[PDB]
């Protein structure tokens, strides 16, 4: 299991107690982009979480070269994670990415602790989806807790092992996410009661509509993952020869995660007979963003996302004839490069370093 | 790592997917009395040459619309055998009044026509066929006609009625037809030394060789005119390691094509993928190709497309070489400025004064 992307997307780390549970926002809680009243996270601190997320999305590899928070070209193993080498794997199949598991706070509960008072129920639902997209659309193995598709809550229970049917409730009749059903266990969460009270009433409890909205988003993300062999390269060498990122460096826009996957002639063989390349764009920001990177590139939104319509995570994504992409706030887009009558040059990697 | 066809292929499978081992000297590939076929018009002297009166024709342009030509032979080399046709009899009278030569627009292996019958639809056929082959037609302003039991020819005449500069409906449907038709001039070389298969009754195998020869015999014996083959050595249809039609650039990458001095990108001055007749092996390819059309196909003259892109030295070299197989062979082409004078003395109108090569 990789704790690198987990902690970057969720915010903070386990053992966090008291106001730290609110102060330590994540890319998905709006660290930097939409701070909460208790937050004090710096721009470099926020940029470093982007660095860890990207590395994770590219299967947390030790040898994967990327442009860091400062503009330096760094191997995955050279990106720090609390004193440890961030990247450690030889192949993405050696990494399991996740943002929720039985142990520790549910993704929803973490967002409830970390989201700004300004983030309404609608944006928090998308915040959950955005968080999940980093796992679902990344080269590493996708893992997730049962119930994340139904905004699962444990009403702030950290170690729900013996918190019975009450706290660990998953409503399959979709009436609620089991949020605010009581104060969690005093023994292990008493030290967080003051933080819980501060955040508990900040936003309304999800209902049939919100759970259905989240299930639709979840099904979208998984459908996308299975929509191309480019999302699941498996071999570390394939990842390095095909995967790269944009909106990198010192000058980077916070919350914008842009991943490119090559199927072009310079990568090797045509893996997807329909595509020449892929673009994953995650705008984990309250402001809508622009993509001029793919200047004159002929891109199209995924058929999966186009079918979804108003219920899509890409709902409102603009692709100008001139190759400019407008990404709405709290949105995820899979921009695909269609293959012509033969494998063309696609989205070749920088090839800035090897080994 | 890829499997490529031979650039020196002399016979192919349908749509030039595989090269075929062949013996052009085989009686089986010859119409009766091919071996004793002679040039109906002399080309020995300047006075013999000056008599040259060329009629530049195209295989579809000749028989696509002629009803007096049996249906199965329309748009084919064999159409020239339809002795009792309006087209054949017309050429017969033109020949009798003084037209000496027939110039054939690309009859070598073109890339721009699918040789598989079932991946193609022509105007002669129902509109339904057009939609089956062409995905685009099913999602266009003409989608409604897929249901009608009328032909593409029919629908086209219907569109004429309201065709105007403000409503150019005839050409809009034609654009779509044109992607899945059998019609192209053919200035898109796939293989230089094999006849085109779509102008044959059966493009799988050697059939094309006997049929082409049969057309030559008909033109020279039955119509009494010499033959000029239009040639395109200035470009290849494609390059790079992926294009289906890249043959030369897959075998010896960066050799046969003319590349930009800075980027190494294949130049496209000619349109398409600029070849390099200035390089020794491509100059050899050109000469060896012309040898085959000269003796095995009994061609009397050659017209070089965008000849200005060739070095004058190459054209003269090929000419001396071909003259050893047929001393009365004529070479001419489009000797416009190609802008290649930085690289070599171009085969231009100006540069060819007194060489014997016509422009
Ligand atoms: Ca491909
Ligand atoms: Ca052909
Ligand atoms: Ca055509
Ligand atoms: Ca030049």
């Amino acid at each position: 299991f990789s704790d690198r992307l987990r902690d970057s997307v969720r915010g903070g780390g386990p053992f966090d107690s008291g106001d730290a549970l609110r102060q330590n926002q994540g890319i998905g809680s709006g660290a930097g982009v939409l701070p909460n009243e208790l937050a004090s996270l710096s721009d470099d601190q926020v940029r470093h979480l982007a660095d860890l997320t990207r590395l994770g999305m590219a299967g947390n590899l030790a040898d994967f070269v990327m442009i860091d928070k400062d503009g330096a070209a760094k191997k995955g193993s050279e990106i720090d994670y609390n004193g440890a080498p961030g990247g450690y794997a030889a192949d993405p199949t050696e990494v399991v990415n996740y943002v929720s598991k039985h142990d520790n706070q549910t993704l929803w509960d973490m967002i409830s602790y970390k989201a700004s008072q300004e983030a309404d129920l609608a944006t928090r639902v998308r915040m959950q989806a955005v968080s999940l997209a980093t796992v679902m659309l990344g080269q590493g193995i996708a893992f997730d807790q049962q119930g994340s598709e139904l905004l699962r809550s444990k009403s702030f229970t950290r170690d729900s092992y013996d918190s019975g049917d009450w706290f660990n409730r998953v409503d399959y009749s979709l009436q609620d996410n089991n949020y605010n059903v009581g104060m969690p266990r005093i023994s292990d969460d008493g030290s967080n009661y003051e933080v819980i009270t501060r955040v508990k009433e900040m936003v309304a409890t999800p209902g049939e509509a919100e759970l259905k909205q989240m299930t639709a988003f979840y099904q979208e993300l998984t459908e996308l993952r299975k929509s191309s062999p480019l999302f699941t390269l498996g071999d570390g060498s394939a990842v390095m020869k095909r995967v790269d990122f944009r909106n990198t460096g010192s000058d980077q826009q916070a919350g914008l995660l842009v991943m490119t996957v090559d199927d072009g002639m310079k990568a090797g063989a045509s893996l997807d007979s329909r595509l020449d390349g892929l673009v994953v764009a995650i705008n984990a920001a309250p402001e809508s963003r622009t993509l001029n990177e793919f200047a004159g590139e002929t891109l199209q939104l995924s058929a999966i996302q186009q079918t979804a319509g108003e219920n899509s995570l890409a709902n409102g994504v603009q692709i100008a004839a001139d190759g400019t992409v407008t990404l709405p706030a709290w949105s995820v887009a899979v921009l695909e490069l269609p293959q012509g009558e033969a494998q063309g040059a696609g989205l070749p990697v920088s090839s800035y370093y090897h080994h | 790592q890829y499997e490529v066809t031979d650039p020196y292929a002399h016979s192919l499978s349908t749509n030039s997917e595989y090269s075929q081992v062949v013996d052009l000297n085989d009686s089986a590939l010859k119409p009766d009395g091919w071996d004793n076929l002679t040039m109906p018009h002399a080309q020995k002297t300047k006075a013999d040459l000056a008599k040259m009166t060329i009629h530049e024709s195209h295989i579809r342009d000749l028989s696509a619309w002629d009803q007096t030509v049996p249906a199965e032979l329309r748009g084919k080399y064999l159409a020239l055998t339809a002795g009792d046709s309006n087209m054949v009899q017309h050429l017969k009278t033109l020949s009798a009044s003084g037209v000496t030569h027939v110039e054939l627009l690309p009859v070598f292996d073109l890339a721009t026509v699918n040789e598989f019958s079932d991946k193609v639809a022509d105007i002669q056929q129902p509109f339904s066929r057009l939609c089956e082959v062409n995905s685009a037609v099913k999602s266009s302003e003409f989608a409604g006609y897929c249901d009608s039991g009328s032909t593409v020819e029919e629908v086209l005449n219907q569109l004429k009625q309201s065709d105007s500069q403000d409503n150019p409906q005839v050409q809009a449907l034609n654009t779509l037809v044109a992607q899945t038709d059998s019609y192209n001039w053919g200035y898109d070389p796939f293989h230089y030394t094999v006849p085109e298969g779509s102008y044959a009754t059966d493009p799988e195998g050697t059939t094309r060789i006997k049929e082409f020869r049969t057309m030559i015999q008909a033109i020279k014996q039955d119509l009494g005119m010499n033959v000029i083959m239009d040639v395109v050595y200035n470009h290849t249809n494609a390059a790079g390691p992926t294009d289906r039609t890249s043959v030369l650039d897959k075998i010896v990458p960066w050799y046969y094509q003319r590349l930009n001095e800075t980027t190494g990108s294949v130049e496209s001055a000619t349109c398409c993928s600029d070849s390099a007749p200035e390089h020794r092996m491509f100059a050899k390819l050109i000469a060896d190709s012309l040898a085959v059309w000269t003796t095995d196909y009994k061609i009397d003259g050659f017209r070089f497309d965008l000849m200005g892109y060739h070095p004058k030295a190459q054209i003269l070299s090929a000419w001396e070489r071909i003259k050893a197989l047929n001393p009365d062979i004529y070479f001419f082409g489009e000797g416009w400025d190609s802008n290649q004078s930085d690289r070599f003395e171009i085969a231009s109108q100006i540069n060819l004064k007194g060489t014997g090569i016509g422009t």
